RNA sequence: CGGCUCAUCGCAUCCUGGGGCUGUAGUCGGUCCCAAGGGUUGGGCUGUUCGCCCAUUAAAGCGGUACGCGAGCUGGCAGAACGUCGUGAGACAGUUCGGUCCCUAUCCGUCGCGGGCGCAGGAAAUUUGAGAGGAGCUGUCCUUAGUACGAGAGGACCGGGAUGGACGCACCGCUGGUGUACCAGUUGUUCUGCCAAGGGCAUCGCUGGGUAGCUAUGUGCGGACGGGAUAAGUGCUGAAAGCAUCUAAGCAUGAAGCCCCCCUCAAGAUGAGAUUUCCCAUUCCGCAAGGAAGUAAGAUCCCUGAAAGAUGAUCAGGUUGAUAGGUCUGAGGUGGAAGUGUGGCGACACAUGGAGCUGACAGAUACUAAUCGAUCGAGGACUUAAC
């Protein structure tokens, strides 16, 4: 696994907020290396969504930050998983995302990509 | 894993208490002695009325290692309190009788007089 | 340490040889385009293997 | 290691009993000093239960005349004759390392029989 | 048991054993006979020399002096604090050495050596009226007309009676030696003296048990009621060198 | 002087009719198939081209495609020879397995070492440390190159370089057990090579 | 200055090998040649070389290279105390403490790793081995054997057989260490509305463990068998020299030296090796000499990875696919989840249940990601022989 350029306490918080930002907007522009590591933790989030246990909720609750997720429903990031994300991915086993890569930006040299839910 | 300048304890009734190593007899240059090696020794604390006295320099045999005495046969032995027997010249100790157990690693060499006085051999 | 000499007008021109960077990979787009870096979605059309994204 | 585990069961011994990591069992060790086998029965408490298939292992601590004796008897070895349990003891964990220190009256709290 | 600090120094210094007229030897007043030096006994021949037994603070001293005097050597006891016995050593440098005083106004240069920590560094400042240097440890310095404050000690190293005056190094050479032996002199010669310093009623036989009887009165414990041996080694040598037990002898 | 060569898998223990908890290696290779006979009068000396772990046509190549039709075997990988084998029982197309080795026979291994990456002077050349305290910052550095009057460096003085990726011979090893059905050789001791890498198992050169 | 790293080097040898002569009955010895291949210590106490002590060992070899090595390390002049000298200012190969010597490597050397180009066509593999490097130590013990020996005691030689140390090479299955996204226990506050259960931070909060990988103190293994030529010699044959001779002719013999045998790198060994197998002998411009332009065989760009790795490269792989991740089924690890129920005044216990959880470890599985494409890359010159 990639150290992602930050320290460990930063590293665990580096990605949890991405997962909130993932399942809300469904489609993120991101630095591809951070994107390349992220797909192997949020599929563990989605498959943990596909249990439906209350015990399945709390393990996500230790991970997913309680952002207000979808407007005018007050659907939480937790409450968007098991009511909408699980039923959107009932049949497909594995491979819930992909990394279509993009070019580099102007003032970094950093290669880019796009993470969606598919 | 005894070394030079290692604190050892008495296991026989020699009256001695604390033993500081000087040099490992086994081989030449090496300072690591596991079990049964001959270890020349000095004495930091002793009971007075006995065979030897305080600060005497004698020879001795390791009995107890905290490090792993390991057989070829897969078995393992490690003691807690690193003790040592106070021998004189040959493989016969200068002690009267042994405080506590000695491992069964003295079979390889001819130390089969201290094994006779053992309360336990494991 | 110190550069003891000026380096030459030769060897400086003889140092930059393996410095000049390679051509990046260029592939012809499969829909409306002219050039696009291999394996990655072009920014012109925004399509990849028959998929608008 | 799927192409290894097949050879292992053929040499494996099943005649063991299963046991918790923190307990007291007795073991019989076949010893070959000369020509006579001094089959001895070593009993006491156990600490380690580090696995290994072929190399499943455990440790036996036994106080002896004022000092404990760590025993690293191999689970998969014919020199073991028989393992016989004594105390199904309540132990919080699978690593009783700290009773290399509290050697005295701390063997009771860790040996709540069950 | 000592480096090129006393033996090596004396070796090169021994080269000035012809310009020296009177030699001043030094032995301990507590123990006379072991406090000689058999290396300097071989370099110092055919010279009048006077023996001195300093820190005299008497019955055993005088007795030994009588035998020593008849031995061929003159013994004069001096002091380090008071001015007593210095009125017989000053006039002896021009009387005993009358062979080199009126034979030719030549100087009287003296060589002062012997055993360390027994009264060698304090032999210059009271023969003069000014301090020069001083150490309370085993070592000293490395320096009438006098340039003499070195040390003889022992080139190669009976020692049980030696270190009770602390004439050698004791950082770590041996500390249990003075413990196991020195109380026997308090047992064998003056058994009544121990009954008051720590308040013991009767001296027991186990010399290790008398440590714990002393040490629990002391309080230099180590862990959980256990009295430390090595600290109780210190409180015995701390008292015998300050003469807390009084005036005691060694050899008879 | 015989030899198979095959991949390794892991490390195990096997005790056989004694307490001997012997560390054993996981050397499992398929029946080697003589590729091409080197004869002395044609190619300077005698040898046996051997193959192992044959792949499929995805990694095949018209050079290596005709390399095997003389032997009539699928295109495999790791094609090595054996300078020491007999030139009698090793014809073109012959198949050799583990049925050659049995119990109590000295073996030899030459295998590719682990690549530890670009280490320092310490773990490559066995260089010890300097003093870590007492004012000296100096440690973990290979010391002076040597004298002054040469005004140069002796080629052979140690220095931190990349260590690994070269072969290692280990002689005087023994076999504890053979199993022909899983095609497994078991070697007492330890054998150089990371997992899934080829191991020449040649007869222990007495 | 002395050490620390590290070395290499001489022989005038410290031990181990090979013989000589003595005061070597046998064991054990001093002393003189051969010999530089390895190997040659750890403490107190010393500024520390000087010296002293202890324990060692097969023995702690002398010496050189800016008294080997400070752009690699290691302070290890002003103020004072002093004594002494000079009236004093101030002196001193006089004594004690306090006391800051800088560097990003350009070049050459080194240790690696690449890229170009060569090797009269490309490729793909396999190798040859001139030449270079590494390896070269021994101690105890057991037989033979108390045999050979000697008034005795003593007690081998030659030669087998165990077992160590040092040192080198490999490796994680044992044995332990490590593990910063694993596991639970717990403090302090804050945080999701509260309770419960959780998150954040506090050296990774702290303490108890630990997969993987990397590791030594752990484990395996090495220094064998030997041949060939030589030293000192040991000799045989005999000349010079009617005897005779180690020597001149001519033979042997004989050392851990030295070649070679083990190992490793080695055809950029410009002498560019050699087999095996591919691959075609195009289209074209120029009278021709030739020059291009497409392409094979094939490699690569590019992409997912690690057995690899500072990057390059190497290696596994690129949709007739298991390279990676996910998914499962597992392993190993910690080990008794939550919820609920019971019991307890409660703190908590017990039940459902070796539970729940898990980072690189397995094994299946096209579910995602390796698309779609592009580029490079040969038509084999010239003598002469044999065919
Ligand atoms: N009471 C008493 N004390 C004395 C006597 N002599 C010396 N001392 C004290 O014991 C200490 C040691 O004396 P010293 O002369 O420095 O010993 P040293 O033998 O000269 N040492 P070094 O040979 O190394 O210079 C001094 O400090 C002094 O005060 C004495 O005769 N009587």
């Amino acid at each position: 696994y990639r150290k992602l350029g930050r320290t460990s306490a930063q590293r665990k918080a580096m990605l949890r907020d991405l997962t909130t930002d993932l399942i809300i907007n469904e489609r993120i522009e991101t630095t591809e290396t951070r994107a390349k590591e992220l797909r192997s933790v949020v599929e563990k989030m989605i498959t943990l969504g596909k249990r439906g246990d209350l015990h399945a909720r709390r393990q996500a609750a230790a991970y997913i930050r309680n952002e207000v997720a979808n407007e005018e429903n007050n659907q939480d990031a937790l409450q968007k998983l098991f009511s909408d994300i699980a039923t959107r991915y009932e049949e497909r086993q594995g491979g819930y995302t992909r990394i279509m890569k993009l070019g580099p930006r102007r003032g970094d040299g950093a290669p880019m990509a796009i993470i969606e839910l598919v | 894993m005894i070394q030079q300048e290692t604190r050892l304890k008495v296991a026989d009734n020699s009256g001695a208490r604390e033993v500081l190593t000087i040099k490992v007899l086994g081989g030449s240059g090496r300072k690591t002695a596991n079990i049964g090696d001959v270890i020349v020794c000095t004495v930091k604390q002793a009971t007075p009325g006995g065979v030897v006295k305080k600060g005497e320099v004698v020879k001795a045999v390791i009995v107890r290692t905290k490090s792993g005495a390991r057989r070829s046969d897969g078995s393992y032995i490690s003691f807690d309190e690193n003790a040592c027997v106070i021998i004189r010249d040959d493989k016969s100790p200068r002690g009267t009788r042994i405080f506590g157990p000695v491992a069964r690693e003295l079979r390889e060499n001819n130390f089969m007089k201290i094994v006779s006085l053992a309360p336990e051999v494991i | 340490a110190v550069p003891f000499r000026r380096t030459s007008k030769m060897k400086k021109r003889l140092r930059r040889t393996h410095f000049k960077l390679n051509v990046p990979g260029m592939t012809e787009c499969p829909s409306c385009g002219e050039m696009k870096l291999s394996h990655r979605v072009c920014k012109a059309c925004g399509s990849y293997n028959g998929k608008d994204i | 290691q799927k192409l290894i585990e097949d050879i292992t069961k053929e040499q494996l011994r099943t005649d063991l009993p299963a046991f918790r990591p923190g307990d007291t069992l007795r073991v019989h060790v076949k010893v070959v000093e000369g020509n006579r086998e001094r089959i001895q029965i070593f009993e006491g408490v156990v600490i380690k239960r580090r696995g290994g298939g072929i190399s499943e292992t455990f440790t036996v601590r036994k106080i002896s005349y004022g000092v404990g004796v760590e025993r690293t008897f191999p689970v998969h070895t014919p020199k073991i004759a028989k393992i016989e349990v004594v105390r199904y003891g309540k132990v919080r964990r699978a690593k009783l390392y700290y009773l290399r220190e509290l050697r005295g009256k701390a063997a009771r709290i860790k040996e709540i029989r069950r | 048991w000592f480096p090129g600090h006393m033996a090596k120094a004396r070796r090169e210094v021994t080269e000035k054993l012809k310009l020296i007229d009177i030699v001043y030897e030094l032995v301990d007043a507590r123990i006379p006979m072991s406090s000689r030096n058999p290396m300097i006994e071989d370099i110092l021949k055919n010279k009048p020399r006077i023996m001195l037994l300093n820190k005299a603070d008497a019955a055993v001293t005088q007795q030994w002096k009588e035998h020593f005097e008849n031995q061929g050597i003159r013994s004069l006891s001096i002091n380090s604090v008071n001015g007593q016995g210095l009125n017989q050593i000053v006039p002896a440098s021009k009387e005993i050495l009358q062979e080199k005083f009126d034979r030719m106004p030549r100087a009287i240069r003296a060589l002062i050596i012997g055993i360390p920590n027994v009264g060698k560094s304090t032999l210059i400042n009271r023969l003069a009226k000014k301090n020069i240097a001083k150490t309370g440890d085993r070592p000293g310095i490395t320096t009438l007309e006098l340039l003499d404050t070195p040390g003889i000690l022992w080139p190669k190293f009976v020692g049980l009676r030696l270190a009770v005056t602390g004439a050698i190094k004791d950082s770590i050479i041996n500390l249990q030696d003075v413990a196991v032996f020195g109380l026997r002199f308090l047992e064998e010669h003056y058994p009544e003296r121990l009954k008051e310093r720590y308040g013991l009623d009767e001296i027991p036989e186990d010399i290790a048990e008398l440590f714990d009887a002393i040490g629990e009165k002391r309080g230099c414990l180590m862990s959980g009621g256990l009295i430390n041996y090595d600290k109780t080694t210190e409180v015995i040598i701390r008292d015998i060198r300050t003469e807390k037990f009084g005036r005691l002898s060694f050899e008879q | 002087t015989k030899g198979i060569l095959g991949r390794k898998i892991g490390m195990t223990q096997v005790f056989a009719e004694n307490g001997d908890l012997i560390p054993v290696t996981v050397i499992e290779a398929a029946p080697n198939v003589v590729l091409q006979k080197k004869t002395a009068e044609n190619d300077g000396y005698e040898a046996i081209q051997l193959g192992f772990d044959d792949k499929r046509e995805k990694l095949s190549n018209k050079p290596e495609k005709g390399h095997v039709a003389k032997a009539e075997t699928a295109p495999k990988r790791f094609v090595k020879e054996l300078r020491g084998v007999e030139m009698d029982a090793y014809e073109v197309g012959q198949e050799v397995k583990v049925e050659i080795f049995s119990a109590g026979e000295i073996v030899d291994v030459t295998g590719v070492s682990k690549g530890k990456g670009f280490q320092g002077a310490i773990k490559r050349h066995g260089q010890s440390r300097g003093p870590m305290s007492h004012g000296s910052r100096y440690h973990r550095r290979p010391g002076s190159m040597g004298p002054v009057d040469p005004n140069r460096v002796f080629k052979g003085k140690l220095l931190p370089g990349r260590m690994g990726g070269e072969q290692i011979t280990v002689q005087n090893l023994e076999i504890v057990k053979v199993d022909a059905e899983r095609n497994l050789l078991l070697i007492k001791g330890n054998v150089p090579g990371a997992k899934k890498s080829l191991i020449t198992v040649k007869s222990a050169v007495k």
